[PDB]
C-alpha cells in the first residue's frame, strides 16, 4: 500500500494515515490515536472517535494486532508516546533494544518516533483474534449486563497459554462497554494473582488493582498506567512453587478484600497457570475461594490432559452465597501462533520490568540513567526503633551468622513494608540489625520495592534506592510507623548492578566488591 | 572476559573460606566449619544464581557431615534414617551439578565420557543412583567414605588446581557516533549565532505560540523564511540529543567547553528538565573541587574565580529561569536542593528567593481574581526556601568562596535523600 | 496363594502399626510415631527384602517430618539444609518406589502413565527428579506440604484401602509317586516273607561278606537263586527308598501300620542308619501319647499296653543291634538319648548297657590280644551310659508305665545343649 | 557314537567305560574315578590310570568340561560319590532340582545314580579350556617350581569374568605338582575373600583355607568338598563388601597377617571381589600393596575393561617384601562360560542353596534334607550374666531399636556365632533382658559357625536355635568359660526352611504361624527391587 502523507511537528512527529478501503495497519511501540471519523475494528471491535484519544501499546514479544478500517464514515493521528525516556532504557539493557522496534525495519527509522510501521517485509506476527477464540469471549460481554450481579471470571492455563492475550481481549471490551453504559459504577477489577508474568503488578508481586478513561491498549509491560493499585502483596519469587503455602495465603488475604469493600460488578483474574504439576494442587482452593462464575480453559491439544481432576473436583457447586453458579468450557490454542517468545525470553523480559521501574520518575516519564548515578534516599534502621523495625527473611534462612548479614543485604532487591495494625516488634537483634523474630508478622502493608546500595552499621543508616515515582509516598507517611523489610528472592539486574564504561567510568583507584574479573577456575560453573 | 558477580566480596573472602572447610584441626577453637557453612548458607540469600555449584555441594556435604557427628545424646546416633538421607542427597546434588550440568559441556554425552574430562572419579558416575533406584539406602559407613573423599577430591580438583579455561566495542561505538553529532550540532550553532541573535522572537516565545498562523493560513492564495526554519531544525537536534538522559552529563561537559550564555539562555528555554540539569552538574563540579584538591574541574577551568563564576553563570542562570515554570518542577529542585548542598546552593536559594520577591512587586496586575489558587503554592515555596537558607547558613559561610578562589589553576531522618553522593558501586557505604 | 514372609508376627500387629502412624483424633501426646518408626526400623533388621515398599516409605517419611520437629535450646547447628535435604530423599524413593518394582521393564508404560494407573496423582511424578536435577533445593514449606499430603495418600490408598488384586499338586505328586512305590514294595515283601527265612544268609551278612566265589572261580572249571536275587532287589528298592531322609517319618508311619517282627531284623541289617531312626520315632510317638490324651498314636493302635510293646518291639531291636554298629554311631545315639528323655529311653540304655557286659563274659576269644585298643571305646560307651542312666532314674520311675496303659485307646541351661523333647514350632514360642 | 558298559554294579550304581575310544567322555554330577590304565585329559591336564580314585564335581551352573583320554596306555572307572543326601535336595528345594541332572535328558534317568551321562542332545555346554587363556595360565605353571620363593598369586574379576574357574585351573594344575614333588610341603592356601559368590567359605563369610593335595577333588564343589580345611575366617554379613567396607578391608587385613604368623612359605592364591566398575579400585588398591602379589591378573579383555585400569597402577607398587622386589602385569580373555552365565542358575538363586546345604549337612559326605523344623535345635541361654550369651552385636544402623520389639526381630534371623578371645572387659548395654553391644567395636571376636534362631525365651532367658550339625561338637569343644557373641548382619535365612511346604511337614491346623500371612497383598505392597 502506498503510504499516507506524514507531517513533521509541531511535536511528537504525528503521522496521518489514509488506507484504501478498510485495511490492516501495522504499528510497533507506543502511539496515541484520536480518530475523528469511521469505526476502528482491532480484533473485530468497535471504537468510535469523537475528539477522544486512545493510547496504544505495541510490544514485539506478543503479536501486534493490526488496526482495521470500519464504518462510518471514513476515507491528529499517529501521535507520539507521551513518555520521555522509556524507549531510552534500551541502552542500559540491550537485550531489550528491540522490544519496541525491530533491528532492520523497511524504514530509515528515527529517534523521534515512538511508533514504527511494519510493512510485511519485516516478518513480525500480526495474527488477528482467532474466530475460534471469538465465540467463547463474545459470549462473555453478553453475560455482563444481564448477569444482574457482578460476574467473576477466571482464566487458567500453563505458560505459553496465551492467557494474557485472552484477558486483554476481555479488558478492552469490558472497558469500552462500561463507558457506554450510564451510569455505570461497575468498574471491573483486574486481580493479578500470577507473579510469573506479572501484569499490572510489581515483578514477583501480587496486586489487586482497579481498572478505571483515558483509553490504553493493548500490552504495556506494566508501564501502561491505566490502573490504580488499591492493594498489593509481595510474593518474592517468579514461581508460586518456592512458597506455594504462603502465596495462597497471600492471595487468600487479597480476595477477601473484595468483600471487605463488599464490591459488586465485573472482576477478572489470571491464576498462575500450573497446567500440569502442583498446580492441580494449587488451583483447587481458589476455585473454591474466588467463587468463579466463569472458568476458562485453553489447553485444548496442548495437551489439555494435565488439568482433568480440578474442574469438577474444586467446583463444590457454587461457593458464592448469591451467585450459586458453575461453568465449564475449553478453547484450544497456542498464541502467538509463531514461536511463543518471538525471540523474547520471559526471564529476559522479567528483568526489564524490574529495571524499568527503578527509573520511573512518573507514569509518563522514564529515565534510564544507571541508578548508581542517582542519589539514593537514606533510611536509618532503629533498634528502638525509628524507621526500620525489623528485617524479615524467608523461612529457610532463619539461622545466620551475624557478620555476614551486612554483606547479604547490600545490592539485593528488597520489598518495603509497614506494620499497619499494632503489634509487639517481636524482633531479635543481630549485629545491630533488627532481624524479624519467629517470622510470622501476619498483618502488614506492602508499599514498594526497594534496592539497597549500602548499609552503614555504626550510623545505623541504610542507603536504599527506591523508584522515585512513589516518592513521596514513603515520605508521605507518619515517620513513627514501623517499617519491615522483607528480603525475598527477587533478582537484581546485572546491567544496573555493576555498570560499564560508557555507562560509567568510575575511578581507577576504587575496587568493586562482589565482582571478580578473573576467568573462572574450571568446575566453578553454576548448576542451572 | 566479561565480569562475574560473586557473593563473596573479594578473593580474601574466598581464600579464608577454603581454610574453614578443611581446617586440618579436629576440634574446638581451631575448627571453623559450623560457621563456614553458615556463610554459604548466607551467599544463598543472595545466592544462588551467582554461586558456583562447586562451592554449594562442598557446603551441602559438609553440612550433613556435621549432622552425623553429633556426640551428646543428639542427632545421628539416636536415630539414623535422616542422617543417611542427607549424606546421599547432597551427594546426588554434588555429582549432578558437575555431573549433569551438561550445558557447560556438550549435550548427549554418555556420563562417563562426560565424566572423563573433568577428572571425576569414575565410580562417582556409578554414584548417582545410590539411594534412588535401590531398595535400601547405602550403609551409614559407605556414605561416610564418600563424603570425606568428596571434600578431599573437590579440594584437590577445584580449590587448589589453577586451571582457568572452563569485546564491548559497541558501547564505545554508540557514543562516538553520538559525539560526532553533538560536535556536529554545536558547530552549526556557532554559524547560526547571528541568525539566532537576530531572530530572537522565535526561541523566546516557545510557550506562547500555541497557535501558529501557518496552520491557519489559506492555501493556493491568488494574492501571494530560511532563517526561521534553520533555527527550528537546529533546535530539534538539541531536543533529540537531550532525550537520551544517559548522555546528559556528556553534553553538559561538551557545552561547558564551548560555553556561551546565549546557548545557555537558548537551552534553558527549549529543553525540559535542563534548568535543573545544569545547576546539579554545577553543584557537582563545584563540590568536587572543595573535597578533592588535585583535580581541575571543567567548571573551575572555565571559571578561575568566584565573582567570575557568580556573574557569568550563577548570576546569569537566576535571571533566565521561568518563575511560573520553576514551580512545576520544584520537588526536583527540593531533592536537588536537599540532594546537593554547598555555599553555591546557599547563594542560589537566597537569589531565587529574591527573584520571587520582585515578582510580587511588579506582580500587581489587574487579575487578582484568577490567582486565588496560585498564592498558597508560592507561600509554601517561599517558606520552603527560608528554612533551607537558614539550615544552610549555619553550615556555610563566605570563607568558602575564598576556598574556591584559592584553588590552583592548571593552564538520618527516616526516608530521606542523601545530600551528597559520589557514585559508589554498592560498596564503601 | 503360597504364604509370604512378613516381619510383623500378626495382622493384629499391623493394626497396631497403622494406628501409631496416624494418631486418631489428636496428635498432642499420643503421636506414637517416634515409637512407630522405632519398630519398622526393626522389621528392616529381620530382612530388608521382606518389608513392603509402602511400609518402608511410611516410616522413612514420618522419620523426616519428625526430624524438623525440634524447637528447643540449646540451639542446634542445623542449618535447615539437612532437613530440606531429608524430606526430598524419601519422596524420590517413595515415589520411585511405587513405579519401579514388579517390575520396571524394557517394555513399560511411560512414567506419567504409570502414575495414573496406581492412583498416584501425576503431580508426584514431577517430583521424582524434581529435587535431584534442579540446582537448588525447594523451600521447607513445599516439602512440608508434600509429606503431610503424601502421607495422607499412603493412608488413603494402602493403609485404608482393601483392594486385593495386585505347591499343593506338583509337590504332592512326587510324594504320591513315592508312597505307591513304597506300598508296591511292601506288598512285594509279604509274598517273600517265607523266602527271606529260608535264606537267612542273604540278608544278615551283606555288610559282612568280603569276597564272592564266582569271581574267584577259574574260567571253564568243569562240566556243570532267582529267589536270592529276587530278595536282594526287593532289598535294593528298600535302600533306594531309604536314601531320602525327608520322608523317613512316612516310611515308618507305613511300616508301623504293617508291623512284621521279622521285617525289623531285615531292615536294621541292610538299611544304613535305620536302627536309630526307629527308636527315635518310637520315642516321638511314645511321648506324644503322654503329652496329649487325645491323639492315640499309631503306636498305641499297634500296641495297647506297655508290656505288649516291650516284648514285641522294644526288646526285639536291642537283641539284633550290632555292638559295633551301635558303638560306631554313638554320637547319633547320644543325641538320640540326649535329645529325648523318657522312661523308655532309660529301659533302652539299661538294656543296652546290660548286653554290653554279656558280650564281655563271652569275650574270651582267640582274638583277645587284638582287643586292647577297642577296649578303650567300649568302656567309654559304658561310661557315658551310666551318666545317662543315672540321670533319668531321677526323673522317670516305673510310675510312668502306668500312664501309658491308663490312656483309653481309640477303637543349666548348659551351653549348646540339644533340647531333649521337641514338638515342631514354626519359629514361634519354642 | 554308541553308549557302553552300563554295568549294574550292585549297590552304588558302579559303572564302567573305556579309555581307548577317541570320543571325549561326558558326565554330570558327583562321581569318583580310579582309572585302570591310560591317562586322562581333563581341562588339558594329565592324571595316570594307576588306581587312585579322583572325585569329580560337576555342578550344573558352571560349564562342564569333558574327560579326555591319552597315553599311556589303555584300550573303578565311574562310581557314585559317597553322599546319601546331596542329590536329594530338590524335595526341600524346588530351584536346585536340576542342578546335578538336567530336567529332560534323553538318557534313561536312574534314581540310584549320582552321575548322569550327557551327549550333545542335552543342552549343557562344555567350555573345557580356552586356548587363549592357556598361555597365561600355562606360563604360571612354569613359575611354581622355578621361583624358589613363596609365590603369591592374585586374580581379580568382575563377577561373571570367570575368575573362579581360572583359579581352580591354577588350583588343579598346582595340586597335581604338589603330589609329585619331594618333598613339597607347600600346600597352597586359597585366600577366598569374596563373599559375593564365595567358594571355600561359609555363607556371607571370608576365609583363608588350606588346600589338601590328596585325595583329589575337582572341579567345582559349591563349597561342599572335603578337600579344604578352614584355618581362619570372618563374617562380613553382606552379599558385598560394600555394605561394610570398613570391616572387610580390616577383616581381610587381619587375614593375611595370620599367614605371616604361621610363617608359611610356598604357594598362595586369592580372588578379590571383582569390583570392576565402582569403589573397587580404591578398595582393591589397599590389599594389593598388602598381599605382596607376585602375579596380579586380569580377564576383562573386551570386558569392557575400561574401569579396571588406572587405580591399580597407582595401586601397583615396586615390592611388598624384601626378597620379592617385583611385580607382574597381565590381561586375558574374560569370557567363560561361552553360553549365558546363569544357565538357569542366577548366582542369587544358588547362594541361598549354600546356606541350605550347611544346615542340612550332617557330615562330610552325608546330608539330611528334612525341613529343619523337624530337627530339634540345641539351646544356649542369653542372660543377665549372661553365661552362654553376653550381648548381641548389631550393625551401626539399627542402634536405636526399642527394647520391647527386640525379641521379634531375632527369631527367624540367621546369625553368626562368635567366640571372644580373652577380653579386657564385657561391653554390654542391655534392653529388656537382651544384652546388646552398644558401641560395636569388639575387634577380638572369633568365628566358629553360623546359627539360625528358632525362638527366644525372655523369662527363662534361654535362646533356642539351630546350628549346622557338622559343627557340633566344635561348640562343645570351646571351654565353658569362653564368652559367646551373636552377631546380626544381613544374611538371608532361606524361605524354604522358614515355612515348610505343607506336604513336607504336618502341623496342627489350629496353630498360629507367627511370621507369615496368607491374605492376598492389597495394592500395592511390594518389595522394591
Amino acid at each position: 500500500l502506498i503510504d499516507n502523507i506524514t507531517y513533521e511537528g509541531d511535536e511528537d512527529e504525528t503521522m496521518f494515515v489514509g488506507l484504501k478501503e478498510k485495511q490492516k495497519l501495522h504499528l510497533s511501540g507506543v502511539f496515541r490515536l484520536q480518530v475523528v471519523k469511521g469505526g476502528i475494528v482491532y480484533n473485530n471491535v468497535h471504537y468510535n472517535a469523537s475528539r477522544e484519544i486512545l493510547t496504544f501499546w505495541h510490544p514485539l514479544s506478543q503479536s501486534i494486532p493490526t488496526i482495521d478500517f470500519s464504518h462510518f464514515a471514513g476515507w491528529l493521528r499517529v501521535f507520539n508516546s507521551n513518555h520521555t525516556g522509556l524507549l531510552e532504557a534500551g541502552h542500559l539493557y540491550r537485550d531489550v533494544n528491540y522490544l519496541w522496534k525491530p533491528k532492520e525495519p523497511y524504514f530509515p527509522l528515527n529517534e523521534r518516533t515512538t511508533y514504527h510501521l511494519l510493512h510485511e517485509s519485516d516478518r513480525i506476527q500480526s495474527l488477528s483474534v482467532p474466530g475460534y477464540w471469538s465465540t467463547p469471549l463474545e459470549k462473555l460481554y453478553l453475560s455482563h449486563k444481564n448477569a444482574a450481579y457482578d460476574t467473576r471470571i477466571m482464566v487458567i492455563g500453563g505458560k505459553n497459554s496465551g492467557k494474557s492475550t485472552f484477558l486483554r481481549l476481555l479488558l478492552e471490551k469490558f472497558t469500552q462497554d462500561i463507558r457506554d453504559s450510564t451510569t455505570s459504577q461497575e468498574e471491573l477489577v483486574y486481580l493479578d494473582l500470577d507473579p510469573g508474568q506479572p501484569e499490572y503488578s510489581l515483578p514477583d508481586s501480587i496486586s489487586l488493582n482497579k481498572i478505571l478513561s483515558p483509553i490504553s491498549l493493548g500490552q504495556h509491560l506494566c508501564q501502561g498506567s491505566n490502573f490504580q493499585t488499591l492493594l498489593q502483596f509481595y510474593a518474592g519469587s517468579s514461581s508460586p512453587q518456592d512458597e506455594p503455602t504462603s502465596y495462597l495465603n497471600c492471595a487468600d488475604k487479597l480476595i477477601d478484600h473484595l468483600e471487605e469493600q463488599a464490591f459488586f460488578g465485573t472482576s477478572l483474574l489470571n491464576l498462575p497457570g500450573w497446567i500440569k504439576g502442583f498446580g492441580m494442587q494449587i488451583l483447587n482452593h481458589i476455585i473454591r475461594k474466588y467463587k468463579p462464575t466463569h472458568l476458562l480453559f485453553l489447553e485444548t491439544a496442548n495437551s489439555k490432559r494435565h488439568l482433568d481432576e480440578l474442574t469438577i473436583p474444586q467446583s463444590f457447586s457454587t461457593s458464592l452465597r448469591d451467585a450459586y453458579a458453575p461453568e465449564v468450557v475449553r478453547v484450544p490454542a497456542h498464541s502467538l501462533n509463531h514461536t511463543l517468545s518471538s525471540r523474547f525470553h520471559a526471564s529476559q523480559l522479567r528483568t526489564f520490568k524490574i529495571l524499568a521501574l527503578f527509573h520511573k520518575i512518573t507514569q509518563f516519564d522514564y529515565d534510564f540513567a544507571p541508578l548508581l548515578k542517582s542519589a539514593p534516599l537514606q533510611i536509618s534502621y532503629g533498634k528502638g526503633k525509628s524507621g526500620i523495625k525489623g528485617i524479615q527473611f524467608p523461612m529457610e534462612f532463619q539461622d545466620l551468622n551475624p557478620q555476614d548479614i551486612k554483606s547479604a543485604l547490600e545490592g539485593t532487591v528488597i520489598g518495603i513494608y509497614t506494620y499497619s495494625g499494632e503489634d509487639s516488634l517481636e524482633v531479635k537483634s543481630l549485629n545491630t540489625f533488627p532481624i524479624l523474630q519467629s517470622c510470622t508478622s501476619s498483618s502488614k502493608n506492602f508499599i514498594t520495592l526497594g534496592l539497597i546500595h549500602s548499609i552503614d552499621t555504626s550510623q545505623q543508616i541504610m542507603n536504599i534506592y527506591v523508584p522515585p515515582c512513589h516518592t513521596q509516598i514513603l515520605d508521605k507517611q507518619p515517620e513513627d510507623a514501623q517499617w519491615i523489610i522483607v528480603r525475598n528472592k527477587t533478582e537484581t539486574p546485572f546491567c544496573d548492578f555493576l555498570p560499564s564504561p560508557r555507562t560509567i567510568t568510575w575511578d581507577d583507584n576504587i575496587q568493586i566488591p562482589f565482582a571478580t574479573f578473573e576467568r573462572r577456575k574450571k568446575l566453578e560453573h553454576v548448576w542451572k | 572476559i566479561p565480569p562475574r558477580i560473586v557473593p563473596w566480596r573479594d578473593f580474601a573472602e574466598l581464600e579464608e573460606l577454603k581454610l574453614w572447610f578443611y581446617p586440618k584441626s579436629k576440634g574446638t577453637i581451631e575448627d571453623k566449619r559450623q560457621r563456614a557453612v553458615q556463610r554459604v548458607q548466607s551467599y544463598r540469600l543472595k545466592g544462588s544464581q551467582y554461586l558456583p555449584h562447586v562451592v554449594d555441594s562442598t557446603a551441602q556435604i559438609t553440612c550433613a557431615v556435621l549432622l552425623d557427628e553429633k556426640e551428646a545424646c543428639l542427632g545421628v546416633h539416636q536415630d539414623s534414617i535422616p542422617i543417611r538421607l542427607s549424606y546421599v542427597m547432597a551427594l546426588i546434588r554434588f555429582v549432578n551439578g558437575l555431573l549433569d550440568p551438561t550445558q557447560q559441556s556438550q549435550f548427549a554425552i554418555p556420563l562417563h565420557t562426560l565424566a572423563a574430562k573433568i577428572g571425576l572419579p569414575s565410580w562417582f558416575v556409578d554414584l548417582r543412583h545410590w539411594g534412588t533406584h535401590e531398595r535400601d539406602l547405602p550403609g551409614l559407613e559407605m556414605l561416610r567414605w564418600a563424603a570425606n573423599e568428596a571434600l578431599s577430591w573437590l579440594y584437590d580438583h577445584y580449590w587448589n588446581d589453577e586451571e582457568l579455561e572452563d569485546y564491548g566495542y559497541r558501547r564505545n561505538d554508540k557514543l562516538e557516533k553520538y559525539m560526532e553529532s553533538l560536535t556536529k550540532t554545536l558547530d552549526k550553532w556557532k554559524r547560526l549565532r547571528n541568525e539566532f541573535l537576530e531572530y530572537k522572537w522565535v526561541w523566546e516565545n516557545a510557550n506562547d505560540s500555541l497557535i501558529t498562523s501557518s496552520n491557519f493560513s489559506g492555501d493556493n492564495l491568488v494574492n501571494y523564511s530560511s532563517s526561521e526554519t534553520m533555527i527550528r531544525e537546529n533546535l530539534r537536534q538539541w531536543q533529540e540529543l537531550w532525550k537520551l538522559s544517559i548522555y546528559h552529563n556528556v553534553v553538559l561537559e561538551k557545552f561547558f567547553n564551548n560555553y556561551d550564555p546565549l546557548l545557555l539562555k537558548v537551552l534553558m528555554l527549549n529543553l525540559n528538565n535542563f534548568d535543573w540539569k545544569v545547576i546539579e552538574w554545577v553543584a557537582r563540579n563545584y563540590r568536587t573541587q572543595q573535597d578533592d584538591s588535585n583535580i581541575t574541574t571543567i567548571l573551575k577551568r572555565k571559571f578561575n574565580a568566584w565573582k567570575e563564576l557568580q556573574k557569568r553563570l550563577l548570576d546569569v542562570i537566576i535571571n533566565n529561569l521561568n518563575n511560573k515554570n520553576f514551580k512545576n518542577k520544584w520537588q526536583n529542585w527540593e531533592k536537588l536542593i536537599d540532594e546537593n548542598a554547598s555555599y553555591l546552593i546557599l547563594y542560589f536559594c537566597q537569589s531565587m528567593l529574591a527573584k520571587l520577591e520582585t515578582e510580587k512587586i511588579t506582580g500587581n496586575s489587574w487579575r487578582n481574581k484568577k490567582r486565588r489558587k496560585q498564592i498558597d503554592s508560592t507561600v509554601e515555596i517561599e517558606a520552603k526556601l527560608k528554612e533551607n537558607i537558614d539550615n544552610l547558613s549555619l553550615r556555610f559561610n563566605e570563607g568558602e568562596i575564598k576556598l574556591y578562589d584559592f584553588i590552583p589553576a592548571e593552564k538520618v531522618k527516616n526516608w530521606s535523600r542523601v545530600q551528597n553522593w559520589k557514585p559508589k558501586p554498592f560498596g564503601v557505604l
